DNA sequence: TTT
């Protein structure tokens, strides 16, 4: 199966730099054209930048809002695409996908379109400094019980900048569990996480929210308790 | 450069129903018109490329028509994954030009929320700060209120609220309210409830604790 | 990415 897997998105000053990376496996990487893709927070989708394949020689097109600031170029030898972003504006603000273009255009069309897609990296250009979560458990207090289930939490408050992931006991629970999307409040971020389980297996067994903030260097655990 | 128009930027249907969702250019694209799902969780995949070639693998409800600069996505028999994001795309020239998305979402039976309370921790009290959380699960339609009483009285400074997307096996949505206070604020009250009104009830749903019982 |  096609894989492309972007990294290098993390936090930069307007005006500064960063460079992209998306590695490619699952199909003959050097045959293909390929692109950069982005979406800027709660909006659509705007087509980046285009790199041909050696075949022709390594041709590159730009959308007019990122000409003479990004550079797109690949490595084919390491089957990985690049994008360096300089002189960055707020506005370059987005998640960005790395994206196959369609093949033999004799089979499927002369028109551009884009036929496989990564999962995205997420590129925020602000001001603001990089400030870790607090992270604070969600237990039910000493009170009433509903027999059937009880719902644990994790709150997680005041992070710069997006986005943290938490995930509930090494990611065996996936059913039950609610992930609230974060909420910017005077210049930084709160999400929270939910999950529901049989009140047989707890607190008798374990729970535990792991929340990553990749961009603050920051893993942190809790236990939960009663 | 060529402007991509989905005059309809939301819509929500039902299992079974026909959905067309239709995309203007605004010049002839000589039918290099693609379109594009983007699943809740944000993966796009492509649908329909070349106006109306079904890329393989993509389930045949998927169907596309049009030429000149009038184009139509169409799903037959609405099925419960379809819920996301449908994009159209332009490839004739450059720069590559998408629609701004129309956001599907799927209908099902009204459900009432499940809801939680929660005291604020003993880590954020020692740190001086007091944030108390409910938790809305499981409900439909999306419009909820919820309201915090503090010692009977409604309290709305502090208070921030996030829905979920909805949910892509049963279709319902979850929300989360947090009331952020000083530590100082938090001590000097005693009962705290979140109550949440829905249409699915004529009374709302209630859950409460007591400070000096935590 | 036909010639």
């Amino acid at each position: 199966e096609v894989q492309l897997v972007e990294s290098g998105g993390g936090l930069v000053q307007p005006k500064g730099s960063l460079k992209l990376s998306c590695a490619a496996s699952g199909f003959t990487f050097n045959t293909y054209a390929m692109n950069w893709v982005r979406q800027a927070p709660g909006k659509g989708l705007e087509w980046v930048a285009r790199i041909r394949s050696k075949s022709n020689n390594y041709a590159t097109y730009y959308a007019d809002s990122v000409k003479d600031r990004f550079t797109i170029s690949r490595d084919d030898s390491q089957s990985m695409l690049y994008l360096q972003m300089n002189n960055l504006k707020t506005e370059d603000t987005a998640m960005y996908y790395c994206v196959r273009h369609r093949g033999a255009p004799l089979y499927y069309g002369n028109g551009a379109w884009f036929a496989y897609w990564g999962q995205g990296t997420l590129v925020t250009v602000s001001a603001a400094k990089t400030t870790p979560p607090s992270v604070y458990p969600l237990a039910p207090g000493c009170g009433d019980t509903t027999g059937s289930s009880v719902t644990s939490g994790c709150l997680v408050k005041g992070y710069f900048p997006e986005s943290v992931t938490v995930t509930w006991n090494s990611g065996s629970l996936s059913s039950s569990v609610h992930t609230f999307p974060a909420l910017l409040q005077s210049g930084l971020y709160t999400m929270s996480s939910s999950v529901t389980v049989p009140s047989s297996t707890w607190p008798s067994e374990t729970v535990t929210c792991s929340v990553a903030h990749p961009a603050s260097s920051t893993t942190v655990d809790k236990k939960l308790e009663p | 450069d060529i402007q991509m128009t989905q005059s309809t930027s939301s819509l929500s249907a039902s299992l079974g129903d026909r959905v067309t969702i239709s995309c203007r250019a605004s010049q002839d694209i000589s039918n290099y018109l693609n379109w594009y799902q983007q699943k809740p969780d944000g993966t796009v995949k492509v649908l329909i490329y070349y106006t109306s070639r079904l890329r393989s693998g993509v389930p045949s409800r998927f169907s596309g028509s049009g030429s000149g600069t009038d184009y139509s996505l169409t799903i037959s028999n609405l099925e419960q994954e379809d819920i996301a994001t449908y994009f159209c795309q332009q490839g004739n020239t450059l720069p590559w030009t998408f629609g701004g998305g129309t956001k599907l979402e799927i209908k099902r039976a009204d459900a009432a929320p499940t809801v939680s309370i929660f005291p604020p921790s003993s880590e954020q009290l020692t740190s001086g700060g007091a944030s108390v959380v409910c938790f809305l699960n499981n409900f439909y339609p999306k419009d909820i209120n919820v309201k915090w009483k503090i010692d009977g009285s409604e309290r709305q400074n502090g208070v921030l609220n996030s829905w979920t997307d909805q949910d892509s096996k049963d279709s319902t949505y979850s929300m989360s309210s947090t009331l952020t206070l000083t530590k100082d604020e938090y001590e000097r009250h005693n009962s705290y409830t979140c109550e949440a009104t829905h249409k699915t009830s004529t009374s709302p749903i209630v859950k409460s604790f007591n400070r000096n019982e935590c």
